């Protein structure tokens, strides 16, 4: 008999960055 | 068949499709065109899919075979494919039957982002079985999915499930038909006006009418159980049930009930009249719209100094307008993950659709569609994507299913020029600082329920406060109330101490004029002259 | 005796009546609903914060109603064999329908309905579809009602909320003062108390506790009494004498101590560190002290007069002045003395590198604040988080702008706005946005000036209240000599 | 142990937790110590994995519910409690939180005596000076 | 190896660590060398991925806990010592942090001799000069 | 290939790399050409993804180990390469494959089975 | 076709691709039609499976493994011009694409389809072919 | 328009890349003054962004040979604020100066799908309105 499986792999994120302006 | 209502055209099409290949196929052979076998149903949940399928099965009398979506799997090695094969074999071998697969998405996920070899197998087996469509069988398939987009596109191929029928949200006539159909077994009182109830059930769709009826019956039954054959649901009972309930789709986004009347918003009379005309005329004079042939505006932006009352007008519209209303906060849409933001904006606008009329109040628009000047600097790199999604979903709304989005920002200078373009959000209402008459109106509207002494002349206060904003007036009134409450507390404490060793029931029945006089010593204008200048400059420039 | 009757639940009389009606009337008086003509609703969803009484309500219904009762734990349905969970659900529903007219209780359905669109599990999507089909479809139900309990209703699948599947959604929310009194009387009907105990004062002084929180209070009070009287009596494992074992009694001091220790479970994550300050510890600032004290104590202690006049109270306040004058000291005094809950947050504490998590943190903080209301929220150095918009050419996606906009909407928007007091403390209010300074958000702008001679003397007396001093020493000269000093100096 | 319960099969972590609690309750009045719960309770709101949500809900239901616990006390240990689902930080589930923090001078002296009672020492060594000069040691 | 343990499945990497440690302990008093722990230990505070947190917790429970270790020693290697969970750097898990840094010129001479001894070279080449010349070249 | 071996599944790209190294070491002394190493070498400090640091550690484990097998790499910008990778035993020799006579030689070798001054900007 | 390449046997898709390519090289200088390439080529960046990557690598090494004595060409039709691997659009496999953006073919399709019914006696299919602009197939 | 050199420049660069890709084409630059602004001297971040935009436009328009036959059409209300560096010969030399009949045609194209009264003439509105525009 066959069977299933549970698996959670990953996701994605979108960071933010502060800069310095002359 | 008569039980299902509000879907005249779709029901006629389904009836033709199901009867012609099942009642007399001689004419189909004579013409030569073979009517299709697979039939799909699409639309919001509860629209009537299962009811319509059961009504077609009963009205036709053809043998039936229900395939519960998630019930096709099995425990033993390799029995789902055999189960589906034997189901189709019995459906063909027994008679010119009809097979109905409920929740097709549960079985035909897709052929791409679909793992689970067993699942893929079952999908391919179903695709093949539907591929082997022999007209001599005289068996048609009816599919009913509430998620028409997430279907395996191979099933959409010609030869299997080719004709779709978008059973959409019922209209006013459909709502009246559904109300009449559902209210026939119930003993309705004489005073009930189902036509009025249907004209008022603006955003209700399908099951929502049934919910309204059930709630009304329950309320009446409790109303007369607390106090036999003298049992009847009245118009006031049905009105109460309708007021309690909300449209089923927009259940999740149901805002908490904050009361506000059109007389509570002091001042801004012409602005409120124009807003009421703009929101009610497109929804009440369709004959006028048709005769004119001009597309009504589908947006508005309030701009002005802080505290002028933009959110108050939005609340008044949400309370008094006879349509649904979904409030959105600026940063609320943003999400950490990649894509989630635009997905949430799309879900919000989709929910706004399918329940027309709707009113999406976007508060503090300088957070959703801000002027994205900085681009060279790398940051989130998603604000442009959000702005583009909002622009596409504000410019892409169809003329049908009018959904007017009201925007509200305190500083319009940061609002991108794109959204303020014709078609997306045209009308720009400016809420100026109240004048003396507006200030008097605001004060009288805010002190409606406040008991006050007989000799109070609010006109003097208004005449004195000249540059004061509505928030300043609210602060003045709250300070007066606080001083009066303190005086009452002190008097009550003194009286209680004396009796422990005397004022009346209310030591301070009314807010004293001296109380307001002392309260107004600490009041000042909320908006300064630089901000007033900048807002006036923006107004005259635009 | 331990069986919980329908009277055990308290503070939720309305919801109790609604659930009792839906569960009993279609069974006690079916004739009434056949006479009216239509069938009653057959689905209920309980939702609210944890520790409010939903599972208690399930126990009460199970104990009271004589009909069959079937229990489904949330994840319990899942299994290892392929396509077996749906078999389990079918078995449960068939047994429920077959045996008798019955009530199924499906606890923690949140975990089983991941909305079917954000979820990616195959077994999960099949369990959702199998539920939908069993709940509604060809031969959906026959004299069976379903009760579900959840803590996050927005996670439930939209198809499950429509009429026909879950007709009524009851909100088991935070109790009110009368609810707290009823809960206290319910929980203290079995434990033996000293007659001096006064439950009304305890219910008044409890401000955000819901259900299990009050239960914890009672338990802790009892344990304090046990560890107050188990000291005089030795260990004595063999036996404890009758004289001590009886006539124990629970004094009000135990309840006060347990109230001084416990805090609402919702705020357990943001509980402030203990600090010992008092009002007499603050020298000078008499008028500001009394104004703040009355502005915080009036809405919470005298609600009838406010409702008599039909006007809402003032909420916000902003201290501003030169550094080292006593702003944070006043905030500490309010935190320790005033009865309302305290959430102390620093200025730049809540910002985060990710996209949107600053505003998510702000929304969570304000949601907690209005959840366990009444609360006072202390925003130290408001010029850090609330700056003018559009000032900076280069920015991290306008995060500061979105933060200030989120603050504006949370402090004033489409919310109930029952009772949250925002106190701001910044020594440079020029960077504060005018929208924030507008009345209705922070309406009271209190300037904390430099102390004069009598205020400097008051401060010196306040600061020397716990130090032994030369009896001949006087402070009047020191006060007369400092003319520009501050409290820190 | 914390991550000891997780398994690849769908519906097996919760089965393991159920088996553990059933074994604990079926035998005698027992004590359950769960170490490093910060890996099992990821707040069920910030996490996105379905199996994590399901395990958290299983633990919450097994801990509190109908016929929840019959004479078993549960102990948990964590290095960061703020990253736990609030539903677990409630009375009935985790009634009371003890804070085992940095010891003081007396505690450090006690620890030194405890750890230097089986080893041999000279007579010139005094522990009080060591506990005084030792400042930030966590024990 | 650093990344060889962890897998995409739910609760399999933790099984890899458990299998490794159990086989070692059952086998004999043994040494366990782990390379590039910085890939396994992202400090549980900057690691969004939940499998990472479970791996760190399982490792912590293996080294530290009830009867955690017996006659088995552990050695770790990371180019970036800072990039590691502070709970690991505590005594009992990783007691002593030894730095194998750049050697002195004498160490360079030793390295040159060790390399040179097997291979065959002309008699004119002297190692002392070359070693003195190469100051920063390591290993 | 660089972007071919990288995936979102945890521990699958490293398993594929280990499988490739075992197949290269199983049959014979062979030549491995791993192309575009700069996508899977983010210098372990500028990146945010865990899989990139994990696959650099996988390359360092499989590379340093080898039984008579030489590896070749390929990149455009050599500064985004881990120092451990550019070490002796892994990438101990760096070859700069960057004129008119070479372009004429390429024209001669490209016109064997089947202009050097005008095509001044042709890479090859 | 696209999704007709999967079989119960694991990896059988590569064996089917090799069998088809060796049959087309064995029989004659011919032409291969690969319909619905969007199922075989999932653009290699948004996908997460492994047998899709394996069958894409097999199709790449089979399009690349054509010598001069094969003399076979391949034709492939697609719906969207964006969900294609750039490794499949590289120089060597697919470089000459056409952009099919008529009335005679529409009249031919009409006379093919509608000639099996008792139609009418007063019909002019030239007007239906002229007034029909964007229909296909 | 973006922050400054780079993103804005890359936008104009890939706009002209799409233009040279879809040869022949017409690039209708609406409101030329807003883009050019006669770079001159402004001495700020906005001045630097304007100068970089003008330099990108000049170096991506002057590189158009007889091949690829693109055609840029500009339109403005104020011709005073346009850059003389963009009104030079060799880049953009034509100057079309731009009525009653066009106003009547605009009113007749705007009143196409409208149920107008039959007894109504628009020549009175055309003669009364002289310096108006299609938007008004
Ligand atoms: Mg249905
Ligand atoms: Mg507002
Ligand atoms: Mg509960
Ligand atoms: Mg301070
Ligand atoms: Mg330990």
């Amino acid at each position: 008999a066959a069977a299933a499986a549970a698996a959670a792999a990953a996701a994605a994120a979108v960071a933010v960055a502060v800069a310095v302006a002359a | 068949y008569d039980d299902i209502g509000g879907c005249r055209k779709q029901m006629a099409q389904i009836r033709e499709m199901v009867e012609l290949p099942l009642r007399h196929p001689q004419l189909f052979k004579a013409i030569g065109i073979k009517p299709p076998r697979g039939v799909l149903m699409y639309g919001p949940p509860g629209t009537g899919k299962t009811l319509m399928a059961r009504a077609v099965a009963n009205e036709t009398g053809a043998f039936f075979f229900l395939i519960n979506g998630p019930e096709v799997m099995s425990k033993m090695a390799g029995e789902s494919e055999s189960n589906l094969r034997k189901a189709f074999e019995e459906a063909e071998k027994n008679a010119p039957a009809i097979i109905f697969i409920d929740e097709i998405d549960s079985i035909a996920p897709k052929r791409d982002k679909t793992n689970g070899e067993v699942e893929r197998r079952v999908v391919s087996q179903l695709l093949t079985l539907m591929d082997g469509m022999k007209a001599r069988s005289n068996v048609v398939v009816i599919a009913a999915t509430n998620r028409p987009n997430s279907i395996d596109p191979a099933l959409r191929r010609f030869g299997r499930f080719d004709r779709e029928v978008d059973i959409g949200i019922p209209d006013a006539t459909g709502r009246l038909e559904v109300l009449r159909i559902h209210t026939k077994n119930m003993k309705l009182a004489d005073d009930v006006d189902l036509e009025a109830l249907a004209a008022e059930t603006h955003g209700y769709v399908g099951a929502d009418i049934a919910s309204l009826c059930s709630e009304a019956a329950m309320q009446q039954i409790r109303e007369k159980m607390d106090l036999l054959d003298s049992l009847g649901v009245t118009m006031d009972n049905f009105r109460f049930a309708l007021g309690n309930s909300n449209p089923s789709a927009l259940r999740e986004t149901v805002v908490e009930s904050v009361n506000v009347t059109w007389d509570d918003v002091g001042g801004l009379d012409e602005i409120k009249e124009e807003l009421k005309e703009t929101v009610e005329y497109p929804v009440l004079h369709p004959d006028q719209y048709t005769k004119f042939g001009l597309s009504p505006s589908k947006g508005v932006l309030f701009y002005g100094p802080p505290g002028t009352g933009k959110t108050l007008l939005a609340k008044a519209v949400a309370t008094e307008v006879s349509a649904n209303f979904i409030s959105v906060k600026g940063p609320e849409l943003l999400s950490m993950w990649y894509g989630e933001s635009e997905s949430n904006i799309r879900d919000i606008f989709d929910k706004a659709r399918a329940a027309a009329p709707t009113v999406v109040f976007l508060d503090e628009l300088d957070s959703i569609a801000k002027a994205r000047g900085g681009s060279l600097g790398d940051a989130g790199g998603a604000s442009d994507r959000v702005v583009n999604q909002l622009l596409t979903e504000m410019d892409g709304m169809n003329a049908k299913k009018n959904v007017f989005v009201i925007g509200a920002t305190n500083r319009p200078d940061q609002i991108d020029p794109a959204i303020l373009r014709p078609g997306r959000l045209d009308q720009l209402i400016y809420v100026p600082l109240p004048d003396e008459n507006a200030r008097l109106s605001i004060l009288n509207a805010q002190l409606r329920k406040t008991p006050l002494e007989p000799g109070l002349e609010l006109t003097a206060i208004a005449k004195a406060t000249q540059g004061f904003s509505g928030a300043d007036l609210l602060y003045i009134v709250q300070r007066a109330a606080k001083y009066a409450i303190k005086d009452s507390i002190e008097a009550h404490r003194q009286h209680e101490a004396e009796k422990e060793v005397e004022p009346e029931v209310d030591p301070v029945p009314y807010i004293t004029k001296e109380h307001f006089a002392e309260a107004m010593k600490t009041a000042k204008r909320s908006v300064s002259d630089a901000e007033l200048r900048r807002y006036e400059a923006y107004s005259q420039q635009m | 005796m331990n069986e919980v009757g329908y009277d055990d639940i308290g503070g939720c009389r309305k919801q109790m009546a609604q659930i009792r009606e839906m569960v009993e009337l279609p069974l006690r008086h079916p004739q009434l609903f056949k006479a009216i003509g239509i069938k009653p609703p057959r689905g209920v969803l309980m939702y609210g914060p944890p520790g409010t009484g939903k599972t208690l309500m399930a126990r009460a219904v199970a104990n009271e109603t004589g009909a069959f009762f079937f229990l489904i734990n949330g994840p319990e349905v899942m299994s290892k064999m392929a396509g077996e969970s749906e078999s389990n659900l079918r078995k449960a529903f068939e047994e429920a329908e077959k045996n008798a007219p019955a009530i199924i209780f499906i606890d923690e359905i949140d975990s089983i309905a991941p909305k079917r669109d954000k979820t990616n599990g195959e077994v999960e999507r099949r369990v959702v579809s199998q539920l939908l089909t069993l709940m509604d479809g060809m031969k959906a139900r026959s004299n069976v009602v379903v009760i579900a309990a959840t803590n996050r209703p927005n996670s439930i699948d939209p198809a499950l909320r429509r009429f026909g599947r879950f007709d009524r959604e009851v909100d088991i929310g935070i109790p009110d003062a009368t609810g707290r009194l009823e809960v206290l009387r319910i929980h203290t009907k079995n434990m033996k108390l000293a007659d001096d105990v006064d439950l009304e004062a305890l219910a008044a002084e409890t401000h955000g506790y819901v259900g299990a929180d009050i239960a914890s209070l009672c338990s802790e009070a009892a344990m304090q009494q046990i560890r107050e009287k188990m000291d005089l009596i030795d260990l004595d494992e063999d036996e404890i004498d009758a004289e001590v074992l009886d006539s124990l009694g629970v004094t009000m001091d135990n309840f006060r101590f347990a109230l001084g220790n416990s805090n609402p479970s919702a705020l357990r994550e943001t509980v402030v560190e203990s600090v010992n300050v008092t009002w007499d510890d603050v020298g000078g600032l008499d008028e500001i002290k009394e104004e703040l004290k009355e502005t915080v104590e009036y809405p919470v202690l005298h609600p009838d007069q406010y409702t008599k006049f039909g006007l809402s109270p003032s909420k916000g306040v902003l201290f501003y002045g030169p550094p080292g004058t006593g702003k944070t000291l006043l905030a500490k005094a309010v935190a320790t003395e005033v009865s309302a809950n305290f959430i102390s947050v620093k200025g730049p504490e809540l910002l985060s590198m990710w996209y949107g998590e600053s505003e998510s943190n702000i929304r969570d903080i304000f949601d907690k604040a209005r959840a366990a209301a009444p609360t006072v929220v202390f925003l130290d150095e408001l010029d850090s988080i609330a700056k003018a918009r559009g000032g900076s050419l280069g920015d991290a996606g306008g995060a500061s702008d979105r933060v200030v906009n989120q603050l504006l909407t949370e402090m004033d928007g489409m919310n109930a706005k029952k009772n949250v007091f925002v106190i701001g403390a910044t020594n440079r209010p020029d960077q504060i946005d005018p929208a924030i300074l507008r009345p209705g958000r922070l309406d009271q702008l209190i300037y904390v000036p430099l102390p004069d001679e009598n205020a400097r003397l008051s401060i010196l007396n306040a600061q020397l209240r716990k130090t032994p001093l030369e009896p001949g020493l006087e402070l009047t000269a020191i006060a007369k000599a400092t003319q520009g000093f501050s409290g820190a100096d």
